[PDB]
């Protein structure tokens, strides 16, 4: 906005069956 | 500025100004300030907070 | 006992540098503002100016003005140990890298 | 005898030491005394310094 | 791979790779002025600061 | 009366002028400080200097 | 070249070499080569022909 900072391809996941982090892309 | 100045003249040439955002600005003192146009000034003379 | 007396009232402000946006409503609705896309739309190249006033200052003293761009970095490897970074400035350049 | 009336006060205090982040450690900004970040064996630089 | 003479000064090799630093300057339409810029085997752009 | 035998001789000559062809009194090759020559009303420029 | 080098080595990274033409090349001084791509080179201490 007024200093930039717009950033970010990103969300983060956890599979399920817990979590467990790492799908390791589909 | 120079001492006892109360007006500051600006200047800018006809540019597009696609994609401008806002303006900013803040006064300073000339011996606070060094110029980084070369790697030594032997005219600054301060070393507090710039 | 207490004289005649009159107000004198002031601010201070420290480590702020003033903000005069560059938008019709004068607030951030994303960090392209609306007044930049009007200048896309046509342009004959306008030149700009302001004037200050300043207080009286015994001391030499700077004006110190940051005309708010978009400096963007797009940097990418082809190759192994190649780097290669394309450097565009928007409305300011003044001889600007890589243009 | 009319210097056993003398008088002391303090030194003023003075902290020196390291800038807010090491400013002004490195060159930046500074033409001549630019950074280089290139490919080793295909010299292309990628800081420019403005 | 260069095999030089000693010298007792410090001395720098200049090799000149030949290409093509090849421009077409276009002007569409009044007061506006633009180009395409092109090297061939060595990078078209981007390239060194 | 021993600086009656001192000798002179001439200061080597040594020419001093401007550049070949005004070699190096503009900035050529150098980002940072490279040439413009764009329309004026778009800011694109038309030198590419690496 | 360092200082007596008889060999210098040149390596160059995998490239389409499509439209090249020769080689050329000289050599020259350190001290009497100015750094290009930095406006000012503080280290160049030698007016003589570049």
């Amino acid at each position: 906005d007024i200093n930039f900072s717009s950033l970010a391809p990103r969300h983060g996941t956890r599979p399920f069956m817990g979590t467990w982090s790492d799908i390791g892309t589909s | 500025i120079p001492a006892n100045a109360t007006n500051v003249p600006i200047s800018i040439p006809s540019r597009n100004w696609a994609a401008f955002r806002g303006w900013s600005f803040t006064r300073l003192k000339t011996k606070e300030t060094p110029s980084l146009g070369s790697g030594f000034d032997p005219y600054f003379v301060y070393s507090g907070s710039i | 006992s207490a004289v005649t007396s009159v107000t004198q009232k002031k601010f201070l402000c420290d480590r702020v540098m003033w903000r005069i946006p560059f938008s019709s409503n004068f607030m951030s609705m994303g960090a392209l503002t609306d007044l930049g896309q009007n200048m896309l739309y046509a342009n004959s190249a306008h030149a700009l100016d302001m004037n200050f006033e300043v207080d009286p200052m015994d001391e030499s003293t700077l004006l110190y003005v940051v005309f708010e761009v978009f400096d963007v970095v797009r940097v990418h490897q082809p190759h192994r140990g190649v780097i290669e970074a394309v450097y565009l400035r928007t409305p300011f350049s003044a001889g600007n890298a890589t243009t | 005898e009319i210097n056993l009336v003398q008088q002391s006060m303090p030194n003023r205090p003075n902290y020196i030491g390291f800038r807010d982040n090491f400013i002004g450690l490195m060159y930046y900004n500074s033409t001549g005394n630019m950074g280089v970040l290139a490919g080793q064996a295909s010299q292309l630089n990628a800081v420019v310094d403005l």
